[PDB]
């Protein structure tokens, strides 16, 4: 029993902390997904409209 | 006395056949225990790097 125990608070926790990082990837990423799209006239728009 | 002198043979018969059998199989499985804790702490340790890697 304490091995399992073992085994599941080991691997719970680096499966936690991976999420952890892809959170922080994926927070990263999206900032500068938000600061291209500041940069977003009527053409843009219209294309995006377009290829939807 | 025939039935007594059977009582301590028989006495000593049960501890050379069941008591020290139940003691080495205690040890045994003890052993085993040990060596498939270990295995499986191992194994999780592994794994849990692999996932954080």
């Amino acid at each position: 029993a304490e091995a399992e125990a073992a085994s599941v608070r080991m691997r719970g926790e680096a499966e936690a902390f991976a999420i952890g990082a892809r959170a922080r990837a994926e927070a990263e990423q999206m900032a500068k997904k938000a600061e291209a799209f500041q940069l977003y006239q009527e053409a843009a728009q219209l294309d995006m409209l377009l290829e939807k | 006395a025939v039935e007594a002198q059977e009582i301590l043979r028989t006495d000593k018969e049960l501890i050379a056949t069941v008591r020290r059998p139940a003691e080495a199989e205690a040890h045994r499985i003890q052993q085993i225990a040990e060596g498939e804790k270990v295995k499986q702490v191992l194994l999780a340790q592994a794994e849990a790097e692999k996932i954080r890697k």
